[PDB]
Parts: C-alpha cells; structure tokens; sequence
C-alpha cells in the first residue's frame, strides 16, 4: 500500500509544519527554558526525511513521474523548513553541535542538487557560530565527528564525485564571503574533499576486481587525514583493516608498520579514560 | 535545356518487303507527310496511299489518337482505306466463296473507327446491306442447310458491325424498319440455333428497347415466362447474365400496373427459388456482371415497393380504418375483448388511446397522422400483417411486452421503422443511377420474391433481441444508429447462402473477431516478409542481442557441474568452470564430488586467457574425438561436442549434460568471440523478444492504418525563428 | 522551421514506421512513438519523443496521424463510451512497465513465471485489442 505509505508521510509532513509554526509561534527566544526538545523535532525531521527518495523510486521513471504529478517531491521542502527553522531558530547553534552533527549529514549527501545547493550555507553559518563560539582556541570538535560521521555515509553507500565538486565551488564562494579564516576553512574542507573522493575510490574499487593497491593508497591517505586532524578512533579502525588485510596478503612488514604507528600514537596513560580503542565484539575486563 | 525532339526512328514495314527509314514529323498535316513519302520513295497516286499502326490496335492514324506512335516500334504499310472499301464493295458480289468470308471478316474486324465508318457509310453501304437482306430472305434458304455454320458466323460478323454503328449513332433512328426486328424474331424461333446466336440475338433485344417503348411492347408480345427459364438451365453464366440483363430492359420503361402484374407472373412461376437453384448454387466464376445484375434485379425489387409505397395512405379512407381495425384486433386480443369487434366506433377509440398511450403515440383523436410519411407509409402495415400473419406467437408476445414496459423506456415502433428505413435507403442508395464501375452483389436477394421484407424482419428481430439485452435509453440514439449502421455493413460484406444460415451467422460472429485475426495474420506475414513493416525490427538490433549476451555471460558467471573425458578409473566427473564476475578469465580445474554445484574457490586453472581464443569447433572437428587407441567417445555424446582451441597444441574439451545447454554453452563461446548466437534456445527466444517488442510497439497504431509508401516531405521554412520559445 | 505556435490538440502524436534520417536528430522511430508536440505548422512538427523527453523531434505532418485527443478524453468528446478510455491509458502504463519488466525479467532466470506471464500479456493484449472499439452493453 505504497499510496497509503505516501498519504501517511503527507499528513507527516502537514504535522510537522504545524508543529514548526507553534514553535515559532510560541517557542521563541523568550522561550529560552527547555530548548532540548528541538534536539528530538529535528531528530524525527531527519529520520523523516531519509526515505522515501530518488533511489526508492528510480526503478521506473513512471513512478517518478506519476508522484511528481499527484504530490511532487517532498524531501525538498523538508529540506526548505529544516534550513529555515536553522536560521531562525537564533545563536544557540552551540548546544546543537553534538547532536546536529549526524543526521544533517543525510541531507548533505543527498543524491539531488537544488535542495543541497540552497542548504549548503547552513554549513557556512555553523562554522562561523563555531568560531564565534571557539575564539578561546580552535574548533577541530566539529570537523572531527563530520568527518566520522562522512565515513559512516560512505560506508553506508552514498558517496559522489560531481557532488564533491559542488562542494568545492561552494565553500569556496562562502570562504570569499568570509576573512582571513576562509584558509583555515578552505584547507580543512580541501582535507574534507579529499578524504570524499578517498572513500569514493574505495567504495568503487570494493565492488569491482580486487587490486590491492588503489585501496591501500586510499587507506593511507585517511590514516594521513587522521593524524593531521588529531582523531585517532577512525584512525584505528582503519588500520585494523589495514591489517586484517594485510594478513590476508602475508605481508608482515607493513603490517608492523602499522603496529608501531598504533604504539606511538598510543600514550603511556594506563587509565582506559576514552573507551573508543577496545573493540565491541566481545566483553570482559578489557584492562589496557 | 532539352535536346531537340525534332529528329526520330520509325521504319515503315511492307507485307513479304523489308522496311524503310525516314523521319516523321506529326506537326505537319498528313497531306505534307504523304507528300514527303511519295517523294522519298518515288510513288505515284499519292492519294493512293496512308498509314496505319502496326499493333494489337491495327488502326490507322487518327488526329485524335495520333500519340500512341512511338520510337522503336513496328509499323507496316497498308492499302488507302478508299481502295480498301472498294474493293470490299467489289468482292461483296464476287463468285468466289472465300473471298467473301474473308472480306467480311476483315469489314467486321476493322470496323472499329469512326470518321472510316462515315467515309464507307456515304458510299450508301446502309441501304445496299439493307437491299442485300431485304432481298437475302430466300436467297439463303437454299444454302442454308448447306452452310449454315459459315452463314451464321457472318451474321454474327454483320450483327457485331451493325451493334457498333449503333453505339457510334450514325445510323439514324428512323431508318430502322419493322424488317430487322421480323429478321430477328425469325431468329429466336428457330430451335436449331447455337448458344451464341441466342446471345447475339438478346443482345438485339435489350438494345432495342432500350432504344424505344413502343418495340420494346412488340418484343413483350412475343415473350413468354416459358421460354426464359430454360436459358437459365444452360450452367454457362454469360448467358444467364444476358438473361437476366433483358429481363431488367423489360422493367425499365414499362408502367407500373404491368411491373406489378409480370412481378406476380414471376412469383407464381417462383423464379427465385429455380434462380437460387442454378445460379446462386453454383461455384463457377462469377461475373462482375452477374453482381450487376444481382444489384440491378435489387434495384428493381426495390422499385416494384417503392410504386405501391410512394403514394400516401389517406387516413380519411374508411377501408384503411377496417384494415387496422382488423390487424389490431388480431394483434391486442389479450387487453382487447373479442366483442369490440361487432361493437361502436367509441370502444374503438378507446382502443386507440390505451394501446398508443404505451407505445409512445401522441395524438389519439386522429391515429393515422402519422400514415402520411413515405418512405415506408404502407410498408409497415404490410410487415405487420406478415407478422401476424407467420409470426402470430411473436406477435402476441411482442404485445404482450412492450405494453408491459414498466422501465419508462417504451420504444415507439412507428418512428423506430422510419428510422430503420431511411438507413437502409441511405446505405443501399435507393433513388440513384445504377454505377459503371462498382459491382456489389448480395446473393440474399434471390432466396425470396420477398427478400428485402425478410431481411427487414430479421434485421428488425435482432435490433429487438440486442435492444432487450442492453435495456437502452434516450440518450444512445446515435450509438444505435452506429451499431446498426456497422452491424448490417458486416452482415452484407458477408455474403450470405440462406436466410436461416444468415441469422445464425450474425449472432454466432464473436466481438470483431475476424478483424483481429486478419490483423494477426498480415502481421505474421509482413514479419516474414514486407517492404515497409519488416525493415522495422531488423534496423533497431542493437539492445535486443546485446542483453542476450549479457543473459549469456551471467549463464557463464554462475556456472554448473561440468563432466569430464573418460572417467572410468577412481576419477572424478563433476566440476565447475565459473566465469569471473570481470568476464575476462574462467575458473575451472580438475574438482571434487559436489552435489549442490559450484564451490566458489581459486580451481587448478585458474588462467584462460579469452583475448587468444581462436575459435570453439563443434561437431566431429574436436580433436579428442578423434583418438584411436582406447579413449574412444560414445557415439550418443555427438550432439555434445565442443572445445575452445588454444595454443594449437592443446584443447579443453568439455561434457554438456544434454543438447539445450550445450546450445546455451556454444551461444555463451560464440558471444565471448562476439559473434552470432548458434542454439535452438536462442532462437526460440530470439523470434518472441523482437515479437513482443514489435507487439509493444504497435499500440499507437491501433485503430489506425499504416500507410506503405514513405510520406512525402513538405517543405519547411529556411530560418529558425522561434515564434514559440523552445525547452 | 518558423511559424511555430503552442497547441494542445496533439497529444497523441502517432508515427508510421522507421522514419528518415534526413534529420539529425530524428532517427529509425518506432511504431510507439508518441511525441508529446508543443508546437504547431501546417506540414511539420517538431516535439519530445516519448523515448526521449529531453531531445525534439521534428516530424511531419504526413507522418503525423491527426490526434486532437488529449490526455482527458471526455473533454473533447474522444471515448468511444464515457469512462473507457481512462483504462486503455492506464492499460497503455501498464505496458510500457511490461516492458521493463521483460527487460529485467531475462537478468534472472523465472522461467515458470515468465511463461505464465508470457500467457497473461498475451490474454491482455488479445482483450485489448478486443476492446479497442466500445460496443458491448455496458454488463
């Protein structure tokens, strides 16, 4: 009942532009007490938003055409109310961060073109509200998770190279609308877009013949982006893999390779404060 | 510039003489061009002299149809037709006997020119043929028992030439005398005359009265029904179509008391029913001719209604007041008491008012108002008299039903047989001339004298029969037209045998069943073969094969238990020979007892380079079938030979497990070296894929004719200009 | 190619055979190529080609089968019976998913349900062309 499916997802979507109008309505700075409820609105807006999609339907361009003729598509305005609640929501971008970071990445990588081209400036907003925030120091606790969390998507099946290059043009533009932090932002998206087109190359060449050397460029080009972003976590699970696929090819050297730069990259410190280094197959004591 | 076209080539041929080249301008006036002749040539009398063409035709040169003269063609030299009359003229009373045949044959068979006839006719040639008969009477008596064949062939010569003078009408009207018509009525009496005379002498017959009346009633004097009906049991159909053609001459400017009276002949001599018997059972071939008679014979049936039908029934006329009296008395006798008969006229209106008020009839103080309409005026009351007459059951149901119409839909059976009756003259072209090309023929018309009321009583039962089943309304008036328009349009293009036959017939035809199976079968045939239908699928192969090889390949990718070379001896017979997932190299190898299929893992082989392939021979050219020793191969594995040849010094041979796959094998080695598809799987699968394409396809064409010429291409403006803005 | 102007009345705009290539972008066209026309001429029209709504065709007006009929066929009076047409539409989608569903049928062997399938498109399109032309009661 794919017409109920979509009756069902209408009036979801009418719902939650009723409950987006009451929060403006009613919700606004003023209403500065219990703000966190805006965490789990948009958390349902995300999950919402991320089915029902050009891949869902593009088995037949008849149903395309027959739902852009009944209803049109509804993950653009979705995409329209998200942008706009954002930027009239105010400058408490800050509480967000942690759990913002995640589920906009669905839209960011979405297949289309004219949704993410209008939401695009959203990212610029939240760095420039991140360093307004982070002028105390630096501000890598975003592009850390981003980063994670891009990986996570890649690995998900949902990577491009055209969009990658949207991507440059428009950060970019938003570097030119900006100062003398528009290198710092254009260089660590230029590591962005690399470690994109990275894990574009590596999901490409998975599903084709084995090589067993584009990949290990790729790989070591992540581990390069790891170290020079501090973040380990990624960085350790990767050369895990870079070692289960190392003794699959019986290559010991690198495979010690890796092991020291896990040993040196590994402190001193015998308290397991961030439990991200053991791994969730198993548990036990799991004592450093 | 075009070349001149002064100059040509013709050469003028002369009987047991070569020919002669000159040129001939036909700008000039022929008394130039025999001029220029007798020139070149040094002759003489140049009035003496003319031309004439050479072929089939054999007519001379005409300023009218002078541009049949081509280049290249044979032309022969003829006597002038002056000297030609007159020496006709002088062997007309020669002594010799096969002069005389043979110059009348020649007159006859060049007697089909008009300005000739009129040069030979001013000669008096009419009155001396008409002395030479006059005076012929007792000449040829004598002789005639003697020669009779030749004197009948040379009167049937002299009546040929006389029938195309009087097509030309150069001969007068008036000097025709009572003489010809005595001669010809002579003629017919005789019973010791061949077919062809009888022909001839019919011929005479129907041209005469179409000429005049007044003949046309002294021929009617010697006419017996009698004498005609046994022409018809001569099987041949020329003469029937004769026969038939003089019997419409008698209908054509005869009055119509005497239509009526020879009609009534006809039927108590039941000419139809002798007609159905000889001419319509018959399986000969059937003239166009013949179609013109039958729809001629229509035309007049037609007529023989329309003079008793045209004029208007009075509806003042108390006799029609008893008739309908009568006829609803035996059509109502259930609401009606029986004792109204005998009773006042007040009873009979009140007859009048409840049995129209249901039969959607407005007025009731004057019911036939509606008398005065023709066509069919007093059909109708004939149609109902039949039907109560024959169809008294029907007829009482009938009453019985449409009086018990409770669904406000009663259907009013006086406007309803109008309209039926201004269709049928619409669609049969009642009140036009007979056509000089079309030859339509329905072989109904002869079953029954009556034919046309048959037809109409069937197709008025059906209508009822469709009518009862769909329970129509007010607002389908045009679809029931249409759907009676079409429904005898079918009926007709049939060609029925009897009546009966022909009522089974048009309920036992399904839903536009023969049009979807003609459709089917010019499909077919144009597949197999057409200019502009199978070029169509034959131009677009480009996906079709290609996805077939793909289905191939993917065959090859998953693979299956192969079988091996002679495994008699602790060896193993079952492996796998998998294609990789890239298409380019075959995993395959010496392999273990595996009952479910393939084991996905590096085999012995893993290297079979595809880029070095020569070929894969099939058949007995495998080399492992050709051993001599003790590797010898059943002679029941023919069908299931096939090695892909490498390196010149070494061959994989494979086992299939049957023919089907090892087609699908052979299909998948043939598509690796890219070439054509060689199994009886394929081909199977390669007629219905290009069939359910083109089936797809034709949806838009439906309800539409394709035309098979190319359509032409209009001219299109030079500039781009873009009145209406493009994307 | 001037004198082009907007029209609705060509909807259906029905081919004839594998048309000429006198024109670039017109090739060997199909039986079944509709070309939804937005533009009008005496002898010519130029519209998207249904296998490809993006790229104009132009064809002419000999080659075109004059179809007034829109997608709406009671407007204009077109069904043969009201409230018909809508399914021989429908029925037309439907097979214009047959044939991406034979298609992608061959990529994996459903012989048994291929055959079955092959028996009911044939069944429909024997009905279809059955009632291509509405005259039966309306039961």
């Amino acid at each position: 009942w794919m017409v109920m499916n979509m009756t069902q997802n209408r009036v979801f979507l009418r719902a939650i532009n009723q409950f987006a109008e009451v929060l403006t309505r009613f919700f606004m700075d003023q209403a500065s007490f219990e703000l966190q409820l805006w965490n789990n609105y948009f958390h349902l807006a995300v999950a919402f938003l991320t089915h029902e999609s050009l891949q869902l339907e593009t088995f037949s361009q008849a149903k395309r055409n027959k739902i852009v003729k009944k209803y049109g598509d509804m993950r653009k305005e979705i995409g329209f109310r998200i942008r706009d609640m954002w930027y009239n929501l105010g400058p408490h971008k800050i509480k967000f961060i942690p759990s913002m970071v995640g589920p906009i990445l669905e839209v960011t990588l979405t297949p289309e073109v004219e949704l993410r081209k209008a939401t695009i400036p959203i990212f610029f907003d939240m760095m420039q509200c991140e360093f307004n925030f982070s002028g105390n120091g630096n501000f890598h606790m975003f592009e850390n998770e981003l980063i994670t969390k891009l990986d996570q998507e890649v690995e998900g099946g949902r990577g491009d190279e055209q969009y990658k290059v949207l991507l440059e043009k428009l950060l970019l533009e938003h570097c030119r609308k900006h100062k003398y932090l528009s290198s710092s932002g254009e260089v660590f998206a230029l590591l962005v877009s690399s470690l994109l087109e990275n894990l574009l190359d590596y999901r490409t060449i998975i599903m084709q013949d084995e090589s067993k050397e584009n990949r290990m460029s790729c790989t070591v080009n992540v581990l390069n982006f790891y170290k020079e972003k501090k973040r380990e976590d990624i960085y350790i699970r990767y050369l895990y893999k870079l070692r289960d696929l190392h003794r699959d090819c019986e290559n010991y050297t690198e495979a010690a390779y890796t092991l020291l730069l896990h040993a040196e990259l590994l402190q001193w410190s015998d308290k397991p404060c961030v439990p991200h280094l053991l791994q969730r197959d198993s548990y036990y004591v799991y004592t450093q | 510039m075009p070349p001149p076209a002064d100059i040509v080539k013709v050469a003028i041929e002369w009987p047991g003489a070569y020919p002669k080249l000159m040129e001939i301008d036909q700008k000039k006036p022929l008394s130039a061009i025999i001029k220029e002749v007798c020139d070149g040539w040094s002759l003489a009398n140049h009035e003496y002299f003319a031309l004439q063409h050479a072929d089939s035709s054999n007519f001379y040169i005409t300023e009218k149809n002078r541009n049949e003269i081509k280049n290249g063609t044979i032309l022969r030299l003829t006597t002038s037709p002056a000297q030609n009359a007159q020496q006709l003229h002088e062997r007309i009373q020669s002594s010799s006997m096969d002069a005389k045949l043979e110059a009348l044959k020649d007159l006859a068979s060049l007697s089909r020119d008009v300005t000739f006839a009129q040069e030979f006719i001013n000669l008096d040639g009419i009155s001396l043929l008409t002395q030479m008969v006059e005076s012929g009477t007792e000449r040829y008596q004598k002789l005639q028992k003697i020669m009779k064949p030749c004197f009948g062939d040379m009167l049937s010569f002299t009546l040929t030439a006389f029938v195309e003078l009087m097509d030309h009408g150069i001969v007068s009207w008036d000097t025709f005398s009572v003489a010809f018509i005595k001669k010809i009525a002579s003629f017919v009496n005789k019973s010791a005359i061949d077919i062809s005379i009888l022909q001839r002498s019919l011929a005479i017959l129907e041209s005469m009265v179409l000429n005049s009346h007044d003949l046309y009633q002294k021929v009617a004097q010697e006419i017996t029904i009698g004498q005609l009906i046994p022409h018809l049991q001569g099987s041949d159909q020329e003469i029937q179509t004769y026969t038939i053609a003089v019997i419409n001459a008698l209908f054509l400017k005869a009055p119509d008391e005497r239509r009526q009276e020879m009609a009534n002949i006809l039927a108590q001599k039941q000419l139809r029913s002798i007609i159905l018997t000889h001419v319509i059972r018959a399986q000969r071939a059937i003239n166009n001719e013949m179609a013109h008679q039958l729809y001629v014979l229509q035309v007049l049936t037609f007529n023989l209604l329309e003079d008793r039908m045209m004029t208007k029934m009075d509806p003042q006329d108390q006799a029609q007041r008893d008739i309908i009296f009568e006829l609803r008395r035996i059509a109502f006798d259930a609401e009606s008491e029986p004792n109204n008969s005998s009773g006042s006229m007040e009873k009979r209106k009140s007859m009048y008012t409840r049995d129209y008020k249901k039969l959607g009839f407005i007025n009731h103080v004057n019911p036939a108002m509606d008398f005065t309409q023709t066509p069919p005026g007093m059909l109708a009351l004939d149609n109902m008299l039949y039907f109560a007459k024959h169809h008294q059951d029907a007829y009482i149901r009938i009453v019985l039903e449409n009086s018990s119409r409770e669904d406000k839909h009663e259907c009013p059976f006086g406007r309803s047989s109008i309209e039926l009756t201004k269709m049928l003259c619409e669609i049969l072209k009642v009140g036009e001339l007979p056509s000089e090309t079309c030859n339509d023929f329905h072989p109904m018309f002869f079953t029954h004298d009556r034919s046309f009321e048959e037809f109409f009583c069937i197709c008025i039962q059906l209508l009822n029969k469709t009518w009862k089943e769909m329970r129509a309304t007010s607002e389908d008036f045009n679809k029931v037209m249409q759907v009676v328009k079409e429904q005898v349009m079918r009926a007709l293009t049939t060609k029925p045998s009897s009546l009966d036959q022909f009522k089974s017939k048009l309920q036992n035809l399904s839903y536009t069943e023969i049009l979807k199976i003609r459709q089917s079968e010019r499909m077919n045939q144009e597949d197999f073969q057409s200019r502009p239908i199978l070029e169509l699928k034959e131009k677009i192969q480009p996906e079709i094969l290609e996805l077939i090889k793909q289905q191939r390949l993917n065959r090859l990718v998953e693979g299956t238990c192969f079988r091996k070379l002679n495994a008699r001896r602790r060896q193993d017979k079952f492996w796998y020979c998998r294609l990789s997932p890239n298409h380019k190299v075959l995993h395959y190898g010496d392999l273990e007892e595996s009952p479910q299929g393939e084991v996905p893992h590096d085999s012995l082989q893993d290297k079979l380079p595809v880029a070095d392939i020569k070929a894969v021979v099939t058949g007995k050219d495998c080399p492992h079938m050709k051993e001599k020793g003790a590797l010898k191969q059943n002679k029941e594995v023919l069908e299931l030979a096939f090695s892909i040849l490498y390196d010149s010094n070494c061959q994989l041979n494979f086992i299939a497990p049957d023919k089907h796959e090892y087609c699908i094998w052979t299909d998948g080695l043939n598509a690796l070296l890219g070439k054509d598809m060689m199994s009886d799987l394929t081909r199977n699968d390669l007629d219905t894929l290009l069939s359910m394409e083109i089936k797809l396809r034709l949806l838009d064409l439906e309800n539409i004719q394709i035309p098979d010429a190319p359509p032409p291409i209009p001219k299109e403006p030079s500039n781009y200009d873009f009145v209406y803005d493009c994307n | 190619m001037a004198r082009w102007i907007p029209t609705k009345r060509q909807k259906y705009g029905v081919a004839i055979y594998n048309y000429n290539a006198s024109q670039d972008v017109e090739l060997s066209l199909q039986i079944g190529d509709t070309v939804h026309i937005l533009e009008m001429y005496e002898g010519w029209y130029r519209g998207y080609t249904l296998q490809n709504k993006s790229k104009k065709g132009i064809f002419p007006e000999t080659y075109i089968h004059l179809k007034e009929a829109t997608v709406e066929d009671l407007g204009q009076h077109e069904t043969v019976i009201p409230g018909e047409l809508p399914l021989v539409q429908e029925l037309t989608s439907t097979l214009r998913e047959w044939a991406v569903i034979w298609r992608k049928l061959y990529v994996n062997n459903k012989l048994t349900l291929f055959r079955q399938l092959q028996q009911m498109t044939y069944s429909l399109i024997e009905w279809r062309s059955q009632i291509l032309s509405g005259t039966l009661p309306k039961d």
